[PDB]
């Protein structure tokens, strides 16, 4: 369960019922058919999480009835496991998105480090609150767990549903104030691309630190790895 | 949803074959391992302490981190040196969270000494489960911090088995109202009990993992949760007279 | 009781017991015995005081 | 064997259990009765109330015996303060988030939940939080749901998964908002989907035919049997006064387990309607009601005053074998000889009992590897049977059909589809064939849908010598097996109803009777009951025979007597009278004895005992009730003695083997007449 | 070492049934029904001599015959006589003074005991004996480790993986 899903049963729309049509793309179904082969015949059925994201780059970001209805004709199961599928995990919209789905980590670590300003500052920029599409279609909001990025918190993660499966962009933005954020939510509505990963240093090395949530501080101190890289070795392993 | 053992997964696992999961560092240390010797390797750290770990340093730090130490250093040493120590200096420091988010916190006294050691924080009451580090500081809200780790916990459970799926959300719930200081201060015990109810009675292991927190809490904190209900009626009682 | 629930230390109902004596055939009745804690005096008569309520386990 | 009984103690006392138990089981063999709410014995093993927490020596955790299994020299304890604190914890989970519906709630006074927290439980509660809310599903009108009284047990998707086959339910969603169901509208399709409301421990499934009409408490329960079809499965009739309230199963393993059709269970409303409660003759006026003795009279007028070739008796599919002797020595009393049988075949020959009953048994069918189906659907004919057949295919039994395709919830092999496949099967141009030669215990069942062609005598000299080729029968093993789908057919082939040769000839040359009595019969064919002929009905609802007779002769339904059945393994049951007799009608042989005496030659017979110790003086294996005889096998000079029925109608290879049941829901007078079946009808339609 | 429910009054109930002297009492055919003062019509109805199964909707299993030795299991029934509907209320009338005798009242630890009463009574019997429970599971699901074994589609053939 993720937001935008309060549902874990199937609603009729006009956009999402029975007789909606869904079908994959010549280069999508090789997509497909290529992740299936990753896996034993009789055991076919392992393949059907990549198979379900990658059917969600395909529709737009969402997956449909008739996408899970197609996919599970396609690996020769009943539909309910993939309804079970599609309900159990967190990254499977079942609600028609906007183009870019940005999502926020809220875990204790990144809550220290003032994700809640961040918040507060999405919130004051684009209009809408956790759950919500812009009136425009452009960007929808959601919150996240812990997404193992913690010694760069506070972070947001957004993904691009634009250019669909070939083009589909995960992309980290990570050590974030308020004007970070403002400043990629700007530069993804004016067409360009904004940095990837941290906004002050670039890994996980010793740098500075965002204090308060509103200004990065940084800090000179003790740095490993330094130096040159080690040399190939073996000890004797005869006796 | 996990399986109940037994069997094991080395028996009957992965498509009903043998099958071992381990984890991506066990893995990755292994040919260094095998290249240097296993005499290099159990030359760092304690008796059955052996070796080299990752830690992560998040929170209330100056210089956060993912760097690569021995093993049994202490965690004075391991934040004021490869972290820049804790914002404010040590003496602003609150808690500390040693192994993730599944193990109980320690106090300022506890880690004023204790080694970041399996058989050093397991005798702290505490564990070194994945060797992240989480620090707070005096301006954090500790009940807060662990309502928002009971929060994680009842988003997380699978639902599978009775006592983690219906007394995470309990938690949670008590754990809400104990940050406003709406609550009663037998509540606390209650808590306490309620913890032991879920721990050890569950099909894995997210079930004690939800339960050691708040432990960890009540037993290092209890002054501040019967403070944070006591002057809650200093905002409450004014309006029943 | 409000807010310390459990049962199974206040289930007078049920941990009742009823045991099966050995069988009372060669045991040793000692009338002397019975008869030697008995008062021959007016004073060192004791006697057995009427209790006051019946048992309420503090409720 | 190495030991195959393994050694356990459970509270200090020495257990022995075979290899492979569980903890649970042997709690069970020591006399303790584990408290469980996931764990049933027919569905595979979850885990995950967390009820059946037990102690184990050297080990710190309890453990859930229900999957934990049972090692050598194991100590368990069951009453340890551990355990009582478990019990009393997971109970307290179990009970924040369920609704305070026990008043509005189906299952209060007979639901697991409430007893087991009055005994393993608390008092009291401490949770004044909030609780969940679920909306309710629509599964089709036999299953009513109110989901927020789940408990997440998960027996209803083992349930649709193993044993009904059809695998619609599931669990979807995550955490405290898992959520029981299918995730669109559909309607659960199974004829056995009335089994999962006994299995759901809540009244989270209850049953919607009976919803709100009853406590459990008010309900006089009587064991019977089950006539909808020719398994005879037992059951229990729960009634309040004179009113049927409800059908439940009842446990025997060598009948029908622990299940019950959706048409067995759920038709009882048809005896509520078109009830026959009063003698009645017809005058110039019409059908108008009469005394016994003028309805008997007349009757009796009509019986007598035709010559004895212009009588015929057809029993129903519902009679039982005292009303069937009854009329049958009867009408063998005034000379005549035209015994007919509503379920078809009534010229079969009945010599040997192994010839029309199932050799394996039902129970003895689970040791087969290999079955061959001919021309019969067992998922239209008895579903109970077919699960039995499902539960035979998932652990290794191999299945193969020669008839139309069919959907039977299991994989099998099309041989073929007509009798020319069945020749060719036994030539040896299939495989199958091979794989019937090398097969340890091979069985071969045929049903009802053969027997009746005009070709049988030919089929079945087809089968017999597939059978003969493929070692079916043998020393030591006996796999050819005859099932039927009525429950009064195999009584009457025991004890010889079936009609003379004179009147055989009399039908070929096409005479035609004046006077057809009908016990219990409405679905006659036209060219058994003449136009214009006098027509006495017996029965106990008004239908097509009581619209069109001229003596109409109330008698009892099955819930009303207690009359001797035979299902087609050959095993004698007996229903019993749940409710009194209905208004004026009376019991089905004493009105066949009193119409004898008031014809003029009276039955030999005065009491149940003596009409019943008549049937056994006929085939002596009627006095053994619950129980089945070994019958004799006589090889292949059965089929040698019936040749020339064999030589003449000969052998239609192009008509394809097929069942004739058509209508499942609706297949007698009293299923024709529940509404609740023709709901279950109406709903199949209105999803086209 | 004994315990067989040797925590309750039912060790007192046990013993006092063998008191020597009272442990042998019998009487002839029909001749407690002579002694009992009831009109002697009723001794010619029939009874059922039955152990009542588990009811389906529940899982308990207290009220069967497996605790035949604990707990009195064994009930005689009798068949049902005329009832019909009051005219002014509609509550169900009868005339059946055995209406609820049998099923409130008589209970009985084994079979032969209550053959014994209704004997020296006068009745005639059948006697039902119950259906036995089966205890051992299916060869597929015997276990908790079969529900993820290897006969769900046989074994994995690693003839998809790369280098084939
Ligand atoms: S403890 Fe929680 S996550 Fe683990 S099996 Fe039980 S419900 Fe699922
Ligand atoms: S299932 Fe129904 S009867 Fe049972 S406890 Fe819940 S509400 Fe009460
Ligand atoms: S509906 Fe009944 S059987 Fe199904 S999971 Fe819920 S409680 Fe269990
Ligand atoms: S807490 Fe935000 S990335 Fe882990
Ligand atoms: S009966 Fe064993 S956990 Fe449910």
């Amino acid at each position: 369960t993720n937001s935008t899903d309060i549902f874990n049963i199937h609603k009729d729309t006009p956009e999402n019922n029975a007789a909606t049509s869904f079908e994959f793309s010549e280069a999508t179904l090789k997509v497909v058919n290529d992740i299936i082969a990753r896996y034993p015949p009789n055991y076919k059925q392992s393949a059907i999480i990549p198979v379900l994201d990658v059917t969600q780059q395909e529709n737009g970001g969402w997956l449909s009835l008739a996408a899970m209805n197609r996919v599970a004709k396609l690996l020769d199961m009943a539909p309910i496991r993939v309804y079970e599928v599609a309900t159990f995990y967190t990254m499977f919209n079942r609600t028609k998105i906007g183009k870019y789905h940005v999502q926020i980590c809220g875990t204790t670590p990144c809550r220290l480090q003032g994700s809640q300003k961040i918040e507060e500052a999405i919130t004051k920029h684009l209009g809408i609150g956790i759950g919500q599409t812009t009136q425009d279609g452009l960007f929808t909001l959601g919150e996240m767990e812990c997404m193992g990025a913690c010694v760069n918190a506070p972070m947001v993660a957004i993904a691009d549903y634009t250019k669909g499966v070939s083009g589909f962009e995960y992309i980290y933005y990570e050590d974030l104030t308020p004007k970070d954020i403002v400043n990629i939510l700007d530069t993804i509505k004016k067409g360009g691309k904004p940095k990837p990963g941290s906004q002050y240093r670039l890994k996980a090395e010793p740098a500075g630190a965002v204090h308060g949530g509103e200004k990065w501080v940084p800090k000179d101190g003790e740095t490993t790895l330094t130096g040159a890289p080690r040399a190939p070795y073996c000890r004797d392993l005869n006796a | 949803k996990p399986r109940l053992k037994p069997p094991f997964p080395a028996g009957v696992g992965l498509y009903g074959c043998p099958t071992t999961v381990t984890n991506v560092e066990t893995v990755a240390v292994s040919p260094t391992i095998l290249r240097r010797g296993p005499e290099w390797f159990s030359s760092f750290g304690r008796k059955n302490n052996a070796g080299t770990k990752l830690f992560c340093i998040s929170g209330h730090v100056n210089r956060p981190v993912t760097v690569e130490e021995e093993m049994s250093i202490p965690l004075k040493e391991l934040i004021e040196r490869h972290a820049g120590g804790v914002r404010g200096g040590w003496d602003n420091l609150l808690a500390i969270i040693p192994g993730g988010s599944s193990v109980p916190l320690l106090p300022k006294k506890i880690c004023d000494g204790v080694l970041m050691d399996f058989d050093a924080l397991k005798e702290a009451q505490s564990g070194l489960g994945t060797a992240a580090v989480i620090v707070m500081d005096k301006s954090t809200d500790v009940i807060d911090a662990i309502a928002r780790l009971s929060y994680f916990y009842k988003h997380e459970s699978c639902g599978q088995c009775t006592p983690c799926r219906e007394g995470t959300g309990w938690l949670y719930d008590i754990m809400t109202r104990m940050k406003k200081g709406d609550a009663r201060l037998e509540e606390i015990d209650m808590l306490w009990e309620i913890t032991k109810q879920i721990e050890g009675h569950t099909i894995c292991a997210l079930g004690d993992a939800a339960a050691w927190p708040v432990q960890g809490l009540i037993r290092h904190f209890r002054g501040e949760m019967e403070e944070r209900i006591k002057s809650a009626g200093g905002k409450k009682k004014l309006a029943a007279t | 009781l409000v807010y310390d629930i459990k049962y199974f230390v206040r289930d007078y109902r049920r941990n009742n017991k009823y045991t099966a004596r050995t069988v009372d055939a060669k045991t040793t009745f000692d009338f002397d015995k019975l008869y030697a804690g008995m008062p021959t005096k007016p004073e060192q008569v004791k006697n057995v005081t009427r209790p006051l309520i019946m048992p309420t386990r503090g409720y | 064997p190495p030991s195959d009984h393994l050694e356990v103690f459970v509270n200090e006392q020495p257990v022995k259990i075979p290899k492979g138990s569980s903890v649970l089981q042997a709690c069970d063999a020591a006399g303790i009765d584990i408290p469980r709410f996931c764990y049933h014995q027919r569905l595979s093993i979850a885990g995950n109330c967390r009820m059946c927490l037990v102690e184990v020596e050297k080990v710190p955790k309890p453990v859930a015996s229900c999957a934990m299994p049972a090692g050598p020299g194991m100590k368990i304890k069951t009453e340890t303060p551990m355990v009582k604190k478990a019990r009393e914890g997971v109970m307290e989970f179990l009970l924040i988030n369920h609704p305070l519906d026990c008043p509005i709630c189906d299952q209060g006074g007979e639901c697991d939940l409430q007893d087991q927290a009055m005994i393993f439980g608390s008092d009291r509660s401490r949770f004044v939080e909030a609780k969940r809310a679920v909306e309710d599903k629509n599964l089709g009108p036999l299953v009513k749901t109110v989901m927020t009284r789940c408990i997440q047990c998960t027996r209803c998707v083992r349930f649709a998964s193993e044993v009904a086959g059809t695998a619609e339910l599931g669990v979807t969603g995550r955490g405290r908002d898992s959520e029981i169901g299918t995730y669109v509208e559909k309607l659960m399709g199974s004829e056995l989907s009335g089994n999962v409301v006994d299995l759901c421990p809540v009244g989270a499934l209850t049953s919607k035919p009976y919803a709100f009409t009853a406590r459990s408490w008010e309900l006089k329960g009587t064991e019977s049997i089950d006539v909808s079809d020719g398994l005879g499965a037992n059951i229990r009739v729960d009634a309040r006064g004179t009113e049927v309230m409800r059908i439940l199963p009842r446990l025997n393993e060598a009948v029908n387990e622990e299940w019950l059709s959706d048409k067995g269970r759920y038709q009882y409303d048809g005896l509520k309607h078109q009830r026959l409660d009063k003698p009645m003759v017809k005058g110039p006026k019409g059908l108008q009601v009469a005394t016994w003795q003028d309805a008997l009279g007349a009757a009796a007028a009509a019986l007598t005053s035709a010559a004895p070739g212009e009588v015929r008796g057809i029993a129903g599919k519902l009679a039982d074998a005292e009303s069937m002797v009854a009329l049958m020595d009867l009408l063998r009393g005034l000379g005549a000889g035209d015994l007919a049988h509503e379920g078809g075949f009534s010229d079969m020959p009945a010599d040997v009992r192994s010839t029309y009953t199932a050799n394996t048994t039902v129970q003895g069918l689970e040791q087969s590897d290999l079955v061959l189906l001919v021309g019969t659907n067992p998922r239209w004919e008895s579903p109970v049977f077919n699960a039995r057949l499902r539960k035979m295919f998932l652990d290794g039994t191999q299945v193969g059909l020669v008839g139309a395709p069919v959907d039977l919830t299991y994989k099998y092999e099309h041989v073929g589809s007509d009798p020319a496949a069945l020749a060719a099967l036994a030539a040896g141009q299939h495989p199958f064939l091979e794989r019937l030669k090398k097969a340890a215990r091979p069985a071969v069942v045929v049903g009802p849908g053969v027997l009746r062609r005009a070709d049988r005598e030919a089929v079945m000299k087809a089968v017999h010598e597939l059978c003969g080729k493929a070692g079916v029968v043998k020393e030591g093993w006996n796999g050819f097996n005859v099932i039927h789908d009525t429950a009064s057919r195999v009584a009457a082939l025991d004890m010889g109803f079936g009609p003379s040769a004179a009147a055989r000839a009399r039908r070929a040359q096409g005479a035609q009777p004046k006077v057809v009595y009908l016990l219990g019969s409405d679905d006659y064919s036209e060219e058994d009951v003449p136009e214009g002929a006098f027509v006495i009905y017996q029965g106990h609802h008004g239908d097509r025979g009581a619209s069109r007779a001229n003596v109409v002769l109330p008698g009892a339904a099955y819930t009303e007597k207690s009359g001797l059945y035979v299902n087609f393994e050959g095993r004698v049951q007996q229903t019993r009278a749940a409710v009194p007799l209905v208004g004026d009608a009376r019991e089905d042989w004493a009105i066949l004895r009193a119409l004898s005496e008031v014809v003029g030659k009276r039955l030999p017979y005065d009491s149940h005992a003596a009409v019943r110790a008549r049937l056994a003086g006929i085939a002596p294996h009627f006095a053994n009730i619950d129980a089945v005889q070994t019958p004799v096998w006589l090889n292949g000079e059965y089929v040698k003695g019936v040749e020339a029925l064999a030589k003449a109608a000969p052998l239609q290879p192009s008509a394809p083997l097929t069942s004739t049941i058509s209508n499942f829901y609706m297949t007698d007078a009293i299923s024709r007449a529940s509404r609740t079946m023709a709901k279950c009808i109406q709903a199949r339609q209105q999803t086209k | 070492e004994f315990a067989t429910a040797s925590a309750d009054y039912s060790i007192a109930m046990k013993k006092a049934a063998e008191i020597t002297g009272a442990a042998e009492s019998a009487m002839g055919p029909k001749e407690g029904g002579f002694t009992a003062g009831v009109p002697l019509d009723t001794f010619t109805r029939k009874a059922r001599i039955y152990a009542p199964a588990r009811t389906a909707s529940q899982s308990g299993l207290a009220r069967t015959v497996d605790f035949a030795t604990t707990t009195p299991a064994w009930k005689i029934e009798f068949e049902p006589t005329a009832k019909w509907q009051n005219p002014l209320m509609g509550w169900t009338s009868s005339a059946d003074p055995l209406e609820n005798v049998g099923r409130s009242a008589l209970v009985f630890y084994t079979k032969e005991e209550a053959m014994r009463f209704c004997e020296k009574l006068g009745w005639e019997y059948e006697v039902t004996e119950p259906n036995k429970r089966r205890t051992q599971r299916t060869k597929r699901y015997m276990q908790y480790g079969d529900n993820f074994g290897t006969k769900r589609a046989g074994v994995p053939d690693l003839s998809t993986l790369p280098s084939n």
